[PDB]
């Protein structure tokens, strides 16, 4: 999967 | 007695949480005296996640793109900067109820309690370690950076984290409140990838004590280790050597037990060699690595 | 993503917060609306633990025997009454800091977040269930009577659990805000002993849920069962029968996912009766049962207060 | 051991 900014 | 995973009561830092929204993205802001702190990428639109050059997309905001709202009133933003990772907002308002307060960059190896929030009100409050490989194993959806991890000592609140980001393996990563991120991970949604990761010895043993503590012996056992022979069987079990700064800080629990922290190796080392034989510990049948010395002092009786 | 044992924020709680000290012996208090409510013992000396007379015990005091501090302020205490296990001594002052609240008493199988508290001061929080035998898996010191137990449905505070005692096990009791102890204990050092306890069935099923929302499925089956072949198999692991509310109960989980409720058990089953094979689910290498599933959705939603 | 008032 991708890193994801929350 | 009893032993659970024990979060700082969160009021104080409740009274700090604040939505910031810029555009269309928002996330928490922790609005202490008249500057509000929160995670860089909400200056971000959803195309700009990738590989964001916040260099520019910073110079093309002005303060009245921040829009910061703290409960149901909205602060004016009258001054902006970019720390690392993080944003500064100057407002025009102090904030009434800001504690006592510090920043600290913590090690692996210490805990915090996190207060998730989303749009500026807290869900919950859990406690957290800063893992070895610099993630932290939370429960944070979108929306939740800018929520803060933080330890308080009197009324003290030393604030060491501010959520940014999740991995793909499902684990975390954040900044200290200066900004700078907690291992080698930045805040772009570029392939990343947390490093591998080691249980952190000293506080395994920490929670042995607390177990004996709380009247759990069947662990125990009469052999003795060195420390030599000891982190031997450590590093064949991914466990973070044991240095004489981690028999130093067990000191208290060593003495307050009447087990020498060699011979409580020795036992954790016939756990990890030989399983515990579905039997638990403080409710566990993983050995726990997530509380520290000082964790076990501040729950346990004396 | 990610599935923690999450407490409620405890700022609504932490301004209840009391210190009462009856001459010798303190421990907390909780100050809503003109009321201090705190476990009675506060009256009984180390002597009297044993098998007080609260009846007598209280009689020998009166308003000024009961000093209540506030942080840095005193209230002044103009009135004494005995409720049950709990005194209600009324103050010149409403608190100021009072929220929306409601006195509830749960079930067996319920959750709830403790704040912990020492000389009326809070010092942490954690997650509890009320155990199956109606005793609590907290933690707690001398001095942590009249610590609560509550849960917030938006913005209102429901009490549920104020803290008593330690049983011989270690395992904790204590009454509702009405007075009355969960289970058959009574507060006094006389010999009790928590009775026989089982697992809470609805709450793994939930768990299970919850890692499934969360990618953590390998313990899915194509297997099924129906309610009474799976209870027999429950019962002889010691878990709680599930009983068609409970079903009902985990609706929103199951439509969430898709995952019909005994096909769940059927995984449950499984785990059961051959272990998780050195695997975790959700971080855990035993089977988690207090997360309740109104637990699950509050987090995996991220309800906020 | 005796239960315990705490």
């Amino acid at each position: 999967r991708e890193p994801m900014l929350q | 007695s009893g032993f659970r995973k024990m979060a700082f009561p969160s009021g104080k830092v409740e009274g700090c949480m604040v939505q910031v929204t810029c555009g269309t993205t928002t996330l928490n802001g922790l609005w202490l005296d008249d500057v509000v702190y929160c995670p860089r990428h909400v200056i971000c639109t959803s195309e700009d996640m990738l590989n964001p050059n916040y260099e520019d997309l910073l110079i093309r905001k002005s303060n009245h793109n921040f829009l910061v709202q703290a409960g149901n009133v909205q602060l004016r933003v009258i001054g902006h900067s970019m720390q690392n990772c993080v944003l500064k907002l100057k407002v025009d308002t102090a904030n009434p109820k800001t504690p006592k307060y510090k920043f600290v960059r913590i090690q692996p190896g210490q805990t915090f309690s996190v207060l998730a929030c989303y749009n500026g009100s807290p869900s919950g409050v859990y406690q957290c370690a800063m893992r070895p490989n610099f993630t932290i194993k939370g429960s944070f959806l979108n929306g939740s950076a800018g929520s803060v991890g933080f330890n308080i000592d009197y009324d003290c609140v030393s604030f060491c984290y501010m959520h940014h980001m999740e991995l793909p393996t499902g684990v975390h990563a954040g900044t200290d409140l200066e900004g700078n991120f907690y291992g080698p991970f930045v805040d772009r949604q570029t392939a990343q990838a947390a490093g591998t990761d080691t249980t952190i010895t000293v506080n395994v043993l920490a929670w042995l004590y607390a177990a004996v503590i709380n009247g759990d012996r069947w662990f125990l056992n009469r052999f003795t280790t060195t420390l030599n022979d000891f982190n031997l069987v450590a590093m064949k079990y991914n466990y973070e050597p044991l240095t004489q700064d981690h028999v130093d800080i067990l000191g208290p629990l060593s003495a307050q037990t009447g087990i020498a922290v060699l011979d409580m190796c020795a036992s954790l080392k016939e756990l990890l060699q030989n399983g515990m034989n579905g039997r638990t510990i403080l409710g566990s049948a993983l050995l726990e690595d997530e509380f520290t010395p000082f964790d076990v002092v501040r729950q346990c009786s004396g």
